C-alpha cells in the first residue's frame, strides 16, 4: 500500500549509538536528519541494482544473492549472506 | 594417487577448481598447470585467516571462531587488511580505539 | 471560532512539515495567522508580520526539501527561519503569499 | 562520563543497532518506487542492514576525525559533508 | 539439491591449522564467500592478463602474477612461494 | 605489558586484568559515601566476568 | 605494419552526424577510443556476469539491456535502452 | 550488410566477432551486437555533442582534451560515469573557495 | 605597485586552473620515477609515453589531494594549509 | 631525486588545487606522498612487464596498472 516516516524509523538513540560505535564523543543535534538522508541515498543505490538483477532474473523476489551482487557493484562487498 | 587433488596433495579440490575455470570462460582453454597453483593460493590464504581467527578466539577463550574474531583479525593484521579493506565482514563489529 | 482554511497543500494536504529546534512539525496557514505545531506551538499573525525572505542554494539536491523562508515579527523583534522546503511547497507558499498581498523581500 | 563508556560498550558488540522491522519497512518502501509486488528475502533485508550499519560507522569515524582537526570535540554537520566529499 | 561449497575442504584446513578449534555456520559462510571472492578476483586477473598478452590459455604463470598483483607484499611473497612449491610437487609426481 | 607487570610486582601492588567497563564517577561517589560498600558488594572481583551470555551454533558438516 | 583496429572511423562518423563542422584531434580521438573500449568492456563484463549468474550461456540482448540499465546513471540508461530496443526491432524486420 | 540492416554506425559484425573472441560466453546473441553497438554509438554521440558545445564556447573547431574534460566534469551525469577516470591533459575545472577571495 | 599579500597567489590559482600544462618538470620527474623503479627491476627501461602517463596520473592525484587539503583547512577555519590537513585528507580517503 | 620536486613546483600544484597560502612543511610532506603513490603505481607496471616478457615499461601496461589501482587514465594508451 503506502508507507511514510520509515526513514524517521531510524531513531535518534540509534544514530547516537552508531556514532558512539564509530567513536563520536559529543553529537550535535543536526547530525540525525542528514545521517538519515545519507542512509537513504545509499539504500536506493543498493536496492536499484538488486531489483535490476532480479528483473533480469525474471523473479519477483529480491534474493540475498542479488543484494550481495549489487553491493559488489557498489564496491562495498559483504561476506556472509548467500554466496 | 587416483584423484587430482591427491596427485597434487592439495586440500582444496584441484579437479573442481579446474572445472570452475573451464566453465567460467576465463579463457578459451585453461591449462592444466593453472588450477593446482590457484588451489594452492586459496589454501594459503584460508590457512592464514583461519590461524589468525583461531588465535583471536584463543584470546577470547572461546573455542569456536565467530565473525567477530574473523573481522578482528582482518582489521588488525595490516597486510590482510589491505587485501580485504573494501570488504565488510557481517556482524564483525569495530576494533577498540 | 476559527475554521481551517480551504487552501490545499502538496498532495491535497492541509499543512507542510519542517524541522525546528531539532524537531519536525507542521505549518498550517489560516485567515489571519500561521500556526506552527507542535513543540513549541507558535502563532505568527499576519498583521504583526513585518516581512519574509527566501534563501536558496544551487544544486541538484534543491528539489528535495531545501529552500528556506525567514519571517520577522517587529513587535517582538523576533526572527524565525523555516528550513526544509521543496520546489512545489515553496511555489504554493509563494502563491498564497501574493494572494494575501504580504511583503516578500528579495 | 557514561558518554565515554557508551563509545566503548557497543564497539565490542556484533549487534545490529538499527531495529529490524523499521528497516524492513524502509527497505520495502524504497523498493516500491522501482517495482511493486516485490517479495524480498529476509536474508536480503539483513544483508542490506549490515552494509548500512558499517557505512554509517565509518562515516562517523571520519566525522569525529574532522572535528578533532577543527579543535571541536562535537561533530557538526559540516563534518558530514566534508567526509562525504573527500570520500567522493 | 547439490550446493557448491568450499566448506567441506575449509573445515579440513581449519583442523590442520588448529586441531581443537571449531567453526560456527556463520563463520563458515564467511569463509565460503571469501574463497569465492578471492577465486573470482585471481581468475579474472588471469583472464585479463591472458587477453592483454594475447595468450589464449591461462597458466600457472598468469596465476602467480595475478597473485603478485592482487595480494599485498608479504602475503604475495608467501603465497607465490607456497604456490610454486605446489605446482612443483604436482609436476614432480 | 611484561615490564609493567614486573615493575608492579617489584612495587608490591596487586594488579587486575579485565575487559569490562563501569563508571569511575559512580564508584567514586559511592565509595566516598561508604569506603566499604564495594568490598561488601564483592570488591574488585566484580570486574571479572562470570556469566555474560551464551553463544554457539547448530553444526557445520557436509 | 600490423593491422591495429580502433573505433576512430565510427567515432568520426558520429561526430559528423551530430556536429558536422567540428573535427577531432588525434589525441582526443585516442581518448575517445579509450572511452568506447572501456564502456564496451564494462557493459560486456556486467552482461557476461549476469548470464553466468543466472546460468545462461547465451548473451542475448536482454543481458546487455540489464547491463546498460545497471552501469550507466539512469538518465542516459533510459535513452540507451530505447535506441537499442529500436535497433533490435529493425534488425528483426530486415534480413 | 547487418550494420545497415540495424541502421547503426558502429560496427555490428565487428562487435559480434569481438564478443565471441572475448570469451564472454559460449554463445553470443544475434541482437546482442546490434543492441550493444547502438548503446556505444549513443554514448559516443552524447560525449561528442557535449564536447563540441564546450569547444564552441572555447572558440575552437577541433576538440582537444581540455574540451572533453570540461564537458565530462561540468555535466553532472558524465562526472559520475567517468568519476574515477582522469583525462590526459584535461586539467581541473576553475573552482576557487570563497574564504580565499579578498 | 607593491601587491598586498595573497592577491598574486589568487591570480596564480586562476592562472593554473585555466592552464592545461604539466606543473612538474619532465626530466626531474623522470629521474625520480627511474629511481623508484630501480628497486623492483634494475636496469629497467621506460617507454616515454608511459613516463608521461605516470606523470599526469601523479599530477591528478596531487591536484585532487591539494583540493582536499584546502577543504580541510577551510573547515579548520584556517586559510593556510598545514600538514595536519594533508594527513586528515588522506585518512578520510582511506 | 624526490627533492627535485621542489618548492615552486609544489606551490604551482597547490595553486592549481586552489590553495592561497601554503605552509613550509607542505613541500616535504607532499614530496613523501608523491613518493608513496609513485611506488604504488610503478610496482604494478613493472610486474605487468615481467609477465609480458618485455624489458621496457610500456604505456599500455601503465594504463592497465592505473586501472587496477582504480585511478584510471585515458589517452596515453589504447
Amino acid at each position: 500500500k503506502v508507507l511514510r516516516d520509515n526513514i524517521q524509523g531510524i531513531t535518534k538513540p540509534a544514530i547516537r549509538r552508531l556514532a558512539r560505535r564509530g567513536g563520536v564523543k559529543r553529537i550535535s543535534g543536526l547530525i540525525y536528519e542528514e545521517t538519515r538522508g545519507v542512509l537513504k541515498v545509499f539504500l536506493e543505490n543498493v536496492i536499484r541494482d538488486a531489483v535490476t538483477y532480479t528483473e533480469h532474473a525474471k523473479r519477483k523476489t529480491v534474493t540475498a544473492m542479488d543484494v550481495v551482487y549489487a553491493l559488489k557493484r557498489q564496491g562495498r562487498t559483504l561476506y556472509g549472506f548467500g554466496g | 594417487a587416483k584423484t587430482r587433488s591427491s596427485r597434487a596433495g592439495l586440500q582444496f579440490p584441484v579437479g573442481r577448481v579446474h572445472r570452475l575455470l573451464r566453465k567460467g570462460n576465463y579463457a578459451e582453454r585453461v591449462g592444466a598447470g593453472a588450477p593446482v597453483y590457484l588451489a594452492a593460493v586459496l589454501e594459503y590464504l584460508t590457512a592464514e585467516i583461519l590461524e589468525l581467527a583461531g588465535n583471536a578466539a584463543r584470546d577470547n577463550k572461546k573455542t569456536r571462531i565467530i565473525p567477530r574474531h574473523l573481522q578482528l583479525a582482518v582489521r588488525n593484521d595490516e597486510e590482510l587488511n589491505k587485501l580485504l579493506g573494501r570488504v565488510t565482514i557481517a556482524q564483525g563489529g569495530v576494533l577498540p580505539n | 471560532v476559527i475554521v481551517p482554511g480551504e487552501y490545499k497543500s502538496k498532495y491535497d494536504q492541509c499543512a507542510v512539515s519542517c524541522s525546528f529546534k531539532a524537531n519536525e512539525g507542521y505549518l498550517y496557514p489560516l485567515d489571519n495567522a500561521f500556526f506552527f505545531l507542535t513543540k513549541p506551538t507558535l502563532y505568527i499573525p499576519f498583521s504583526d508580520v513585518s516581512m519574509v525572505n527566501i534563501s536558496r542554494a544551487g544544486q541538484t539536491s534543491t528539489s528535495s526539501r531545501t529552500f528556506d523562508l525567514e519571517v520577522v515579527l517587529r513587535s517582538n523583534r523576533g526572527s524565525t527561519t523555516f528550513a526544509n522546503i521543496s520546489k512545489e511547497e515553496q511555489q504554493l507558499l509563494e502563491q498564497f503569499l501574493k494572494s494575501k498581498n504580504l511583503r516578500v523581500k528579495n | 562520563t557514561v558518554a565515554l563508556r557508551e563509545i566503548r560498550r557497543y564497539q565490542k558488540s556484533t549487534e545490529l543497532l538499527i531495529r529490524k522491522l523499521p528497516f524492513q519497512r524502509l527497505v520495502r518502501e524504497i523498493a516500491q518506487d522501482f517495482k511493486t509486488d516485490l517479495r524480498f528475502q529476509s536474508s536480503a533485508v539483513m544483508a542490506l542492514q549490515e552494509a548500512s550499519e558499517a557505512y554509517l560507522v565509518a562515516l562517523f569515524e571520519d566525522t569525529n576525525l574532522c572535528a578533532i582537526h577543527a579543535k571541536r570535540v562535537t561533530i557538526m554537520p559540516k563534518d558530514i559533508q566534508l567526509a562525504r566529499r573527500i570520500r567522493g | 539439491t547439490r550446493k557448491e561449497s568450499y566448506a567441506i575442504y575449509v573445515y579440513k584446513v581449519l583442523k590442520q591449522v588448529h586441531p581443537d578449534t571449531g567453526i560456527s555456520s556463520k563463520a563458515m559462510s564467511i569463509m565460503n564467500s571469501f574463497v569465492n571472492d578471492v577465486f573470482e578476483r585471481i581468475a579474472g586477473e588471469a583472464s585479463r592478463l591472458a587477453h592483454y598478452n594475447k595468450r589464449s590459455t591461462i597458466t600457472s604463470r598468469e596465476i602467480q602474477t595475478a597473485v603478485r598483483l592482487l595480494l599485498p607484499g608479504e602475503l604475495a611473497k608467501h603465497a607465490v612461494s607456497e604456490g610454486t612449491k605446489a605446482v612443483t610437487k604436482y609436476t614432480s609426481a | 605489558l611484561d615490564f609493567l607487570k614486573q615493575w608492579l610486582t617489584d612495587m608490591d601492588i596487586p594488579y587486575t586484568v579485565s575487559t569490562i567497563n563501569l563508571n569511575w564517577a559512580t564508584i567514586m561517589k559511592s565509595l566516598q559515601d561508604d569506603p566499604y560498600q564495594f568490598f561488601l558488594d564483592g570488591g574488585w572481583n566484580f570486574l571479572a566476568t562470570g556469566s555474560d551470555d551464551e553463544a554457539s551454533d547448530e553444526s557445520e558438516e557436509e
